[PDB]
Parts: C-alpha cells; sequence; structure tokens
C-alpha cells in the first residue's frame, strides 16, 4: 500500500502590474500635493549633515 | 556614500508636511533637527532599505509624538491664505490622523502595508482611514452650509 503525487499549485506569479492613482481618491490628491511641491521647488537646510561633520566626515592633516 | 546621500535628497520632506502637522515655522524647524540629533548617537535606527523616504518619516513622527505627549506641542494651524490655511479651512473637523492617511495616499502613492506601518495600525485600518476622508471630502469640500433638519411635527406643540 503506497501512494504518489500527480498534481501541483501555486499562489503567485512573480510579476506585477500597473495601477491608477487619480480614480480613487479624485483631483483632491493633486491639489494637496501640489500645495507642497511648491515647498519642493526651492533650497534646503545643511546644519543637520553638519551633525554627521563630527562622527561620519571628520579629518586630520598629517 | 554616506547618510547625508540619503538625507539631502528627502531633507525638505520633512517640512513639505510638517508646515501642516504643527502650523509654525519655528515648531517645523526645531522638530527636523531634534529628529537628526536623535540620531547622532544611534544612526542603527535610521534605516532606508525599506524606502527611501519612509525611514525619514517615522523619525520626525516620533520627535513630534514625544512634543504632544509632553505639552510641547498642541493641536496645528496655518498661517496663510491658500495653501495650508486650504487644507484647514474645509477640514478643521477630521480625525487628527486621517489627514495623514490622506496625504500618505494621495499624494505618495505608497501601498496601504507600508502606510499602516507609518501610523502603527493594521493594513485594513488605513483602508477605513482613507475611507472615511474622502467620504468627507465629496460630502462638502469647505463646509459652506449645515442642516441637521429633516422632519417636523404640529400636534405637540
Amino acid at each position: 500500500m503506497l501512494d504518489l503525487p500527480g498534481n501541483k499549485d501555486k499562489k503567485a506569479s512573480s510579476k506585477k502590474s500597473p495601477a491608477k492613482v487619480q480614480s480613487k481618491d479624485r483631483d483632491m490628491g493633486a491639489a494637496l500635493r501640489s500645495a507642497y511641491q511648491k515647498t519642493i521647488e526651492e533650497q534646503v537646510p545643511d546644519e543637520m549633515l553638519d551633525l554627521l561633520n563630527k562622527l561620519a566626515l571628520e579629518l586630520v592633516p598629517r | 556614500m554616506s547618510l547625508g546621500q540619503q538625507l539631502a535628497p528627502h531633507l525638505p520632506f520633512l517640512r513639505r508636511y510638517g508646515r501642516a502637522l504643527t502650523g509654525s515655522q519655528n515648531q517645523g524647524d526645531k522638530y527636523v533637527r531634534a529628529t537628526l540629533e536623535a540620531i547622532v548617537a544611534a544612526p542603527d535606527q535610521f534605516p532606508r532599505d525599506v524606502d527611501p523616504r519612509l525611514g525619514l518619516y517615522r523619525m520626525f513622527q516620533g520627535i513630534w509624538a514625544s512634543a504632544n505627549a509632553d505639552g510641547e506641542a498642541q493641536t496645528s494651524q496655518s498661517d496663510a491664505e491658500g495653501t495650508e490655511a486650504v487644507a484647514r479651512a474645509r477640514l478643521a473637523r477630521m480625525t487628527p490622523l486621517s489627514r495623514q492617511a490622506l496625504l500618505l495616499t494621495a499624494m505618495e502613492g505608497f501601498s496601504p502595508e507600508d502606510a499602516a506601518y507609518l501610523i502603527e495600525v493594521d493594513t485594513s485600518e488605513v483602508e477605513t482611514l482613507v475611507t472615511e476622508a474622502l467620504a468627507e471630502i465629496e460630502k462638502q469640500t469647505r463646509a459652506l452650509e449645515l442642516v441637521p433638519r429633516g422632519s417636523h411635527h404640529h400636534h405637540h406643540h
């Protein structure tokens, strides 16, 4: 008395598909995004990375 | 090379919405700088391998959540008339977190799974938070009027 396989199954496809993000929150998402895109159309500080100039970018001559 | 090449290109993103999560430039400037100083002694707590932006937001909200938990902060506000007061003057009744889920799923396209990790809830809870957010949007977009009435009677007065 014994048995053996003869079939199989899966739950994935190792693949991906496109999407949409303008038919689930309408233009309201672009309204908020545009108001704060303006916040990125400008310069940035650097004093925060100067806090790294004492632990990840130090140097000494000679 | 170094953290700066993964901090600088996302450095202003903490003010890209911090300007409306506390309503003050003095608070927004000290939160981003206090977020960095809180990592000068624990850079292992600031990974970016999950996403180049998911780690930036986790540490910034950590300082903010510690501020209102000690009275060092209060509810948000605005100082403009068409770029942050617009997000207040029309949504002054949305809960303090569905507004974060809104900027997390209508401005960033991120999945609900990592968006749930960004507010420490389950995936299905983010789905509810955005469903209630868009419901309060489509209902009014500016709350121009209200009418709680709908019925009457004429045999008791």
